[PDB]
């Protein structure tokens, strides 16, 4: 329900075909919520304000 | 234990409510909201009046010593009375932690820069008010920092169209770069990516 | 000059209408007798002012405001329509 | 209906910094002129100050009266310190741009939008 | 692909063709679709 | 192999690409076939990303590895369903052999 | 197979071509519209039909992981092959 | 010293940057998004949407594509309520129309009607 | 708290009437249980499962679809024993589905994959083969793919309960049990692709629609259909400027949740002989292409050539309340009176006077609300499905007593025929029938007129004779003043806009006086031609379809459709409701008031309103309820109008009421759209030979 499965699995699996297809169209719902994320990039602080 | 889910410790959450609790009991005046989100950050919904004391307090206060702003930004919320929310988010390297500090405003209600408690808020108001028309009470020089010089609209908010209003292109006739009325030979196609089943149960809101 | 169509709008629960009211439920009839080649469109909505409408030849658009209008009036109002 | 002011606690203060932004304006389009190769006359020019400053002139809140001068502030301190160029002022004139006309016989001919 | 050739298909083009830009072999672009909306075809006889 | 489109006009790719680089109308062929009358890919618009290709159920759409493809109109680089398929029957003998050495990792 | 217009001009597999009197063939004046050469409905009418003995088939396109998804057709009418619905291979139901 | 009256419209559109025709010339319609009827979910339903009168979308001559010349095509809006909707298109000075929410109705259910010794509701078929 | 019972989800109180089952419950509180089988307009299956949730100190899951709440009950829907269950029955749907997804048209409206998304687990533990099922051929509107069909006889029942048709079920048992019919046989009745819309798999799809586009693609735009008077609310799904899909709108006072088959599958005919340009005849007779400065021009200086009587327009049935005000005012200002539309009604004793001699008065809900329903010369099966299907909702659950006076039609529901001829209503006036005895017993009757009983010669003497009728049943059962009996039952979409703002109903005065200069406003019936017309008459036709109007005019105007123009339209009821545009008119197409105050500019005399608003202030300051829109302001005069009818002295005939629309092939094709549409020339073919 947030990564896409295997090819394989895909192909052969009907879950799995079913999450490929609204993962690649829709995508995963993130819940609601506001999160600062710093990161140690090289040039410095990089951060990700994300709501 | 699980190995898809993330592992979550209580003891930065009680921290981080235990200096919520701290910092509203000493600035009542202008502190309206205290919350701590399970991912386990501080956030201060404080008064647009007292956005200048509750900086300098976080900066220069020996239990809170924020002497770092990592950001700040708005947010466009077209739905409520003040629709940009304002917010700032602050490092302290000396208690290696982060808190955030929200205010609000609209079209008409400028609010205080604190370009005298912190330098970096004077390129980031100027990005606040170029984008979304927030204006910043004293600052040194406000003027827009990313968009185009005379460009009409702040292109952040909510109801700015995505492609704009005007697009460049050089004419010959007068043998310069010049602005029309947007015209796309393929019109940017939305897509309705909302499934209609409820996905998260803990946030349902009440029916009107 | 030349009387081609009357149009009263009024109200079916307002005072301002109850004039109007009553002129149609004991006089449109013997009205419509007198001139059965006459449109007298009656139309009644919820938050309209009582109003009469004389539509003549080219075009021509008389209007008369009969909010708080009795009924003997409002014949009377409908009489100097038809005539003229 | 009692809002907090910007800079003007009525009308009256600012219609003076709209006077004085004007005024600014003024003086400094021959400056303009005489700087970025324009082909323009300084009449055009004060011409085109006067319709945007008519363009706004319809609003009665002092708050939005305000904030409109300091945009002109803004866009006067942009043309002051040679920052937009000679296609940025002369964006104010769309003399490529066609009108489009204010009748519903060309309107309907055009197209279908109103 | 001489010790190890690759697989055979019927619709592999056979000979190859470089890069084509700037010549009368180029690419031009169109749509691939028919028309969708169909006129009303008057009659080609007179009413009077 | 048979020489069947593998294409089912699914839209799996033009729901994913990013920069809606992808345009795709579709109808049933003569014998009921779902297949698209309209591929289009703007060259100028991809970002060359490959979510298309991974997004693909069929391993219909893919990024063959061909790189000197530069023209010299800008109209040259927005691809057509024939330009696709063109460059899918010149390119199997090799995206094909990349595709077998690389999809026991995907 | 490809076929040519009135005007000439080769119509496509969607049997798309411009018009007599189209303007937009100017586009392909001292140029080429190309025509991709195999058509696919073509080609996989040239294929033939699978005489299977079960009375319901899997397909996957062949190669595994590297067809389609795997589907399963029912080959009850004896009057009509089963078509798998991605690949278009056609399947019919040996009762001898 | 500190509060002044404003007995205005509230008026912002000089400050919006929007073309005087974009503004004039737009409709826009606040409405609750009907529910899909190709499915049963209605979590698209809870919401008001602010969206504006469709334009012309031609075809493209060189590729087919939908060609548009307004701005406000993919513009919509999501307000919490049909009153905050009303305050931002006044706000922003665009002529509405308002569509008041479908609710569907309250029904009463009986699975023991499917099987009625007298009534109409009783079944022929599971 | 009187007849109410607290229950509790989640440990929220909730106050619900008795009956009211677990589902319920927590949609009141404002959550929704997963389903596949429950629809809230079919009976309860309870076969999928879906719904199982925990009752809080019950060992078991119930169905909440099913399952009444009783007292104090603490509803669980998040427990884990709900989505244990949930998670074991979505991996019972996933098991033997079929891997479709990208080869499916239920893309990303699929309600098995999102509840797998937002229920189910994320992976299949089924090793097995799948089974596979042969698809059937129940016709060219709906495809059936049944392999993917997951047994939810949701189609079963909407087949059983709302179409009435019986001929859908599920044949076999266990793992091999099938839906579809057991012979080949061509499910097609009106109504039927209300069951693509409740599939939840795709196992029946759209025909017409199929594999040309996805819900994420299209957008979505709230109008309303035109193809006949019950004005349904309809969305038109128009992806990249070009209408894709017609589907229903959830609007419970007028067509619930489904739309007519005509109204689902006539939107391809928008895509064929369509007016495009201007035209002119030539020197030689034949219609060219030229300019709209040019036919604008010519229009406007036959007009200006000719007065008053001589210049006369005729309405067709797709016209909006805008072009129809325009054009009336344009004719007034040259001084004409002859407005007339296509469809006849009697002008005898109130005629369009008083709005309620024309209107459905008792309203949809009101059918819901009647006892007895007398139906007089109409097939509301064809006539008007939804409203028809209305009267089948309230004669399964209300049980509703319906009688007909017509031909005896098949109305999918059984009604007792009291005859054809219409003498009956004089029987029924006098007092000497089982159906007055019938009459006498009920409480809240309701009489039904057919318009198409009014098109007939004795149209005015059929109408007093019903609201004699009408009279005689009111004074006999005393009913309440607030219940409405007599209605009329439109099938024209322009009928009751034309007479709210005044157009004499008929041609009959087009018949009395040939004018010299005819507007046909989108009129494709054929009323009037060149026959009865005089020989030097200028046509000038104002349409979006060339059918019949267009090949016998001078000058052909192309106007918009009810896709492409906002635009109003009042239904039976009388209520007005508003079409948005989902595309633009194609070519030199333009909408039709603009079309007309163009060529009043032209002519001289120029129309007040410049904008579609002043339009509609316009039509507000004709008749005020068109501006009102989605309202349902009642009206009043019925005994002004039924001594205004009782006045009336004409004689009925002796012909038997026989609906023009007898059969199903009488019902695809009614108006323009209708007959250049393919699909319902296919529809034809099937229900004809196939
Ligand atoms: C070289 C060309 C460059 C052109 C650059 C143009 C600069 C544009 C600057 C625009 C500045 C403004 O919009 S401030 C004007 C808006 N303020 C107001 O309307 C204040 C209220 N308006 C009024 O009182 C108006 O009646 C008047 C006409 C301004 C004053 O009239 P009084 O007499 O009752
Ligand atoms: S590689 Fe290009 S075409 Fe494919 S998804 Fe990415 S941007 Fe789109
Ligand atoms: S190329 Fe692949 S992803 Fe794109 S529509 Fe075709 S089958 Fe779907
Ligand atoms: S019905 Fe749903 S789950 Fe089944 S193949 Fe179609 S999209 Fe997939
Ligand atoms: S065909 Fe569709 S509606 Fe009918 S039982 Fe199967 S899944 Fe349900
Ligand atoms: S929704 Fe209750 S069992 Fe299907
Ligand atoms: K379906
Ligand atoms: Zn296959």
């Amino acid at each position: 329900k947030v990564s896409p499965p295997k090819r394989a699995e895909m192909k052969t699996s009907m879950e799995s075909l079913i999450h490929h297809f609204k993962l690649y169209t829709e995508g995963y719902q993130v819940p609601p919520g506001a999160t600062y994320t710093a990161i140690e990039a090289p040039k410095g602080e990089f951060g990700v304000y994300l709501v | 234990k699980r190995p898809t889910v993330r592992p979550r410790s209580d003891v930065t959450h009680k921290q981080l409510s235990a200096f919520g609790e701290y910092v509203a009991e000493i600035l009542p005046k202008y502190v309206q909201q205290v919350q701590v989100s399970c991912l386990d950050e501080l956030e201060i919904c404080i008064h647009p009046d007292g956005v200048i004391p509750t900086l300098t307090f976080l900066r220069d206060h020996t239990n809170a010593q924020f002497k770092s702003l990592a950001d700040l930004t708005a947010v466009d919320v077209p739905t409520r009375q003040n629709r940009f929310e304002i917010v700032y988010n602050l490092l302290s390297l000396r208690f290696n932690s982060r808190i955030r500090v929200k205010t609000y405003a609209d079209e008409l209600t400028p609010i205080d820069s604190i370009v005298s408690v912190h330098i970096a808020a004077n390129w980031y108001e100027r990005e606040v008010w170029d984008m979304f028309g927030v204006f910043f009470f004293n600052h040194p020089d406000l003027r827009r920092i990313l968009t185009d010089y005379g460009f009409e609209g702040h292109p952040f908010r909510k109801d700015f169209p995505l492609t704009g209003y005007v697009e460049l292109r050089y004419d010959d006739e007068v043998k310069r770069v010049v602005a029309e009325p947007v015209e796309l030979a393929q019109e940017f196609r939305k897509f309705d990516l909302n499934s209609p089943w409820e996905a998260f149960p803990a946030y349902r809101q009440p029916p009107e | 000059l030349g009387l081609r169509e009357i149009r009263v709008h009024l109200c079916q629960r307002s005072p301002g209408s109850q004039g109007v009211r009553d002129f149609i439920v004991q006089r449109y009839v013997e009205l419509k007798k007198a001139h059965p080649n006459l449109p007298i469109l009656i139309r009644e909505c919820s938050e309209v002012q009582p109003k009469l409408w004389a539509r003549y030849a080219f075009g021509q658009e008389k209007t008369v405001s009969l909010n708080n209008l009795s009924a003997d009036e409002v014949t009377r109002a409908m009489q100097n329509v038809l005539s003229g | 209906t009692s809002v907090k002011p910007i800079f003007s606690r009525d009308l009256n203060e600012a219609k003076r910094r709209v006077r004085e932004l004007y005024r600014a304006w003024y003086r400094e389009v021959p400056n303009t002129v005489h700087l970025m190769q324009l082909d323009i006359t300084v009449k055009q020019g004060r011409d085109k100050v006067r319709e945007m400053f008519m363009k706004n002139a319809h609003v009665t809140d002092p708050r939005v009266v305000d904030l409109l001068v300091i945009k002109g502030k803004m866009e006067l301190q942009e043309t002051i310190k040679v920052w937009k160029q000679r296609t940025h002022v002369m964006r104010f004139f769309h003399e490529t741009e066609t009108p489009r006309p204010k009748d519903f016989l060309s309107k309907f001919y055009m197209g279908h939008d109103p | 692909p001489t010790t190890n050739p690759p697989t055979a298909r019927k619709f592999i083009w056979t000979n190859h063709k470089f890069n084509v830009s700037a010549t009368p072999e180029q690419y031009v672009p169109y749509s691939t679709t028919r028309k969708k909306i169909h006129e009303w075809v008057p009659p080609s006889t007179p009413y009077k | 192999p048979s020489g069947e489109e593998r294409c089912i006009a699914c839209k799996l790719c033009e729901a994913i690409c990013p920069a809606q680089a992808i345009t795709i109308e579709a109808e049933p062929r003569a014998d009921g076939s779902r297949r698209t009358t309209r591929y289009d890919i703007d060259m100028t618009k991809c970002i060359y990303c490959g979510f298309c290709q991974e997004a693909c159920p069929v391993d219909a759409i893919v990024e063959g590895p061909n790189f000197e493809f530069s023209t010299e109109t800008h109209e040259e680089l927005l691809y057509n369903k024939e330009k696709l398929l063109n460059n899918g029957d010149k390119w199997e003998a090799e995206i094909a052999a990349n595709i077998q050495a690389d999809y026991l990792y995907r | 197979g490809v076929q040519v217009s009135p005007s000439g001009e080769k119509i496509t597999h969607t049997g798309q071509v411009y018009d007599e009197k189209d303007y937009r063939r100017v586009r392909f004046v001292d140029r080429q519209k190309e025509v991709n050469e195999n058509f696919a409905i073509d080609l996989i009418a040239q294929q033939p039909v699978n005489e299977v003995e079960h009375r319901i088939i899997a397909c996957d396109g062949g190669g595994g992981a590297l067809g389609h998804p795997k589907v399963y057709i029912n080959l009850d009418k004896e009057t009509k092959t089963g078509t798998c619905g991605y690949c278009g291979l056609q399947f019919k139901q040996h009762h001898h | 010293t500190q509060l002044i009256t404003v007995d205005e419209k509230l008026d912002i559109t000089t400050l919006t940057g929007v073309p005087e025709e974009h503004i004039k010339t737009r409709k826009v319609r606040i409405f609750v998004p009907a529910r899909n009827n190709m499915q049963s979910g209605v979590n698209n339903t809870k919401k008001w949407k602010m969206e504006f009168d469709t334009r012309e979308r031609w075809e493209n001559p060189l590729m087919g594509w939908a060609s548009t010349a307004d701005p406000l095509s993919n513009m919509v809006l999501t307000f919490s309520a049909k009153e905050d909707a009303i305050a931002f298109a006044e706000k922003n000075g665009w002529s509405y129309d308002v569509e008041e929410k479908k609710v569907p109705k309250p029904k009463s259910k009986s699975y023991g009607a499917n099987f009625s010794w007298n009534k109409r509701t009783r079944v022929s078929t599971k | 708290a009187s007849n109410l019972i607290e229950v509790f989800v989640d440990g929220q109180s909730v106050m619900v009437e008795p009956g009211t089952t677990v589902l319920q419950a927590c949609e009141k509180v404002g959550m929704q249980i997963p389903r596949f089988c429950y629809h809230e307009r079919l009976s309860v299956a309870g076969n999928c499962r879906m719904c199982l949730v925990e009752i809080e100190k019950a060992p078991k899951v119930v169905a909440a679809c099913a399952m009444p709440v009783m007292k104090g009950w603490n509803i669980l829907t998040n427990s884990e024993k709900s989505k244990k269950a949930r998670e074991g029955v979505m991996e019972f749907l996933l098991a033997n589905h079929p891997l479709d997804c990208p080869i499916c048209d239920q893309g990303g409206e699929c309600d098995l994959q999102d509840q797998s998304m937002m229920f189910g687990s994320d992976r299949s533990r089924f090793l097995e083969g799948k089974r596979a099922v042969e698809d059937k051929n129940i016709g060219p509107l709906v495809k059936t793919i049944m392999t993917r069909c997951i047994q939810c006889t949701r189609c079963i029942r909407f087949a059983s309960e709302i179409a009435g048709v019986d001929d859908l079920g599920t044949t076999g048992r266990g793992n091999d049990m099938q839906v579809g019919t057991y012979i080949e046989k061509m499910f097609m009745s009106e109504l039927s692709g209300n069951v693509i819309d409740i599939c939840p798999v795709g196992a029946l799809t759209s025909k017409p629609y199929a594999f040309t586009a996805r819900p994420w693609e299209t957008r979505k735009t709230e109008s309303i259909d035109v193809m006949d008077a019950v004005g349904s609310n309809i969305v038109v799904s128009t992806r990249t400027g070009e209408v894709m899909r017609i589907l229903p709108r959830m609007h419970e006072d007028i067509n619930e949740e489904w739309i007519s088959d005509k109204t689902r599958f006539a939107y391809d005919g928008l895509k064929r002989q369509r007016l495009t340009e201007p035209m002119v005849r030539n020197e030689k007779g034949l219609l060219t292409y030229t300019s709209w400065e040019d036919a604008l021009s010519r229009v406007a200086g036959m007009l200006q050539n000719f007065e008053g009587n001589a210049v006369a327009a005729i309405a067709g049935g797709l016209v909006d309340a805008e072009a129809l005000v325009a054009l009336k005012d344009l004719l007034n200002k040259v001084d004409s009176d002859n407005l007339c539309t296509e469809e006849i009604f009697p002008t005898e004793g109130a005629g369009t006077d008083l709005r309620s001699n024309y209107l459905l008065n008792t309203t949809i809900a009101g059918v819901e609300e009647a006892d007895v329903v007398l139906l007089v010369g109409t097939n509301p099966r064809f006539e008007a499905p939804l409203f028809n299907a209305r009267i089948r909702k309230s004669w399964l659950h209300n049980d509703l007593k319906v009688a007909l006076i017509g031909s005896p039609v098949d109305l999918t529901y059984r009604y007792d025929h009291l005859g054809d001829s219409p003498k009956i209503l004089q029987d029924i006036a006098s007092g000497r029938h089982s159906f007055c005895e019938v009459l006498k017993d009920a409480k809240k009757p309701m009489v039904v007129l057919g318009s198409s009983a009014l098109q007939r010669d004795d149209g005015a003497a059929i109408l007093v004779a019903v609201s004699n009728m009408v009279q005689k049943i009111r004074v006999t059962t005393g009913v309440a003043a607030e219940w409405k009996v007599m209605n009329i039952l439109h099938r024209i979409a322009s009928q009751v806009a034309a007479l709210d703002l005044g157009y004499k109903p008929g041609v009959e005065a087009i018949r009395k006086n040939p004018p010299k200069m005819l507007f046909l406003l989108g009129a494709d019936g054929g009323c009037i031609t060149r026959q009865d017309l005089p020989k030097d008459c200028f046509i000038v036709y104002q349409g979006h379809h060339g059918d019949v109007g267009a090949p016998m005019a001078d000058v052909i105007l192309p106007g918009a459709a009810y896709t492409e123009k906002s635009a109003t339209y009042v239904n039976t009821e009388g209520r007005a409701q508003q079409t948005k545009v989902a595309v633009t008119p194609p070519g030199l197409a333009r909408e039709d008031w603009k079309i007309i105050r163009a060529l009043s500019e032209i002519a001289g005399i120029t129309l007040p309103y410049d904008t579609l608003d002043q339009v509609r202030n316009r039509l507000e300051e004709v008749s005020p309820n068109l501006v009102r829109y989605d309202d349902i302001e009642e009206t009043n005069y019925f005994q002004q109008a039924s001594e205004l009818a009782k006045l009336v002295n004409q004689e009925v005939l002796a012909d038997p009421l026989v609906p023009p629309q007898l059969t199903i092939k009488d019902f695809y094709m009614t108006d323009s759209i209708s007959r250049a549409s393919q699909t319902m020339a296919k529809c034809v073919k099937a229900v004809t030979e196939g």
